[PDB]
């Protein structure tokens, strides 16, 4: 029974890492959006300078 | 009368400079609108000043 409980705990823990992956993917999405905003802003400003 | 003629000359020079400044501002405002950084109220206000 002790061994079975240990296996259950390990299987549960491995799932916590498989979800942290999705969390970090969402963070990447946020960063992509910010970069897109900056790029759009600069492309808007470039012609004026010329 | 002589002094008045001289004053008129100076005023003409001042007004020409003002016209050039207003034209530059209008061009800036129009370019900003073309790239999408400004509304059309700004364009109309610049036109009025010119």
């Amino acid at each position: 029974e002790k061994a079975k409980t240990a296996l259950a705990s390990s299987v549960r823990q491995t799932h916590q890492l498989m979800i942290n992956s999705k969390q970090l993917q969402a963070n990447i999405e946020v960063q992509k959006i910010a970069l897109a905003k900056a790029q759009s802003d600069y492309n808007r400003r470039v012609p004026l300078g010329n | 009368s002589f002094n008045n003629i001289n004053a008129s000359i100076s005023s003409i020079n001042a007004y020409k400079q003002a016209v050039v400044s207003a034209q530059s501002s209008l061009d800036a405002m129009e370019a900003g609108y073309s790239v999408g950084t400004r509304t059309i109220v700004d364009v109309l206000d610049a036109t009025t000043t010119l």
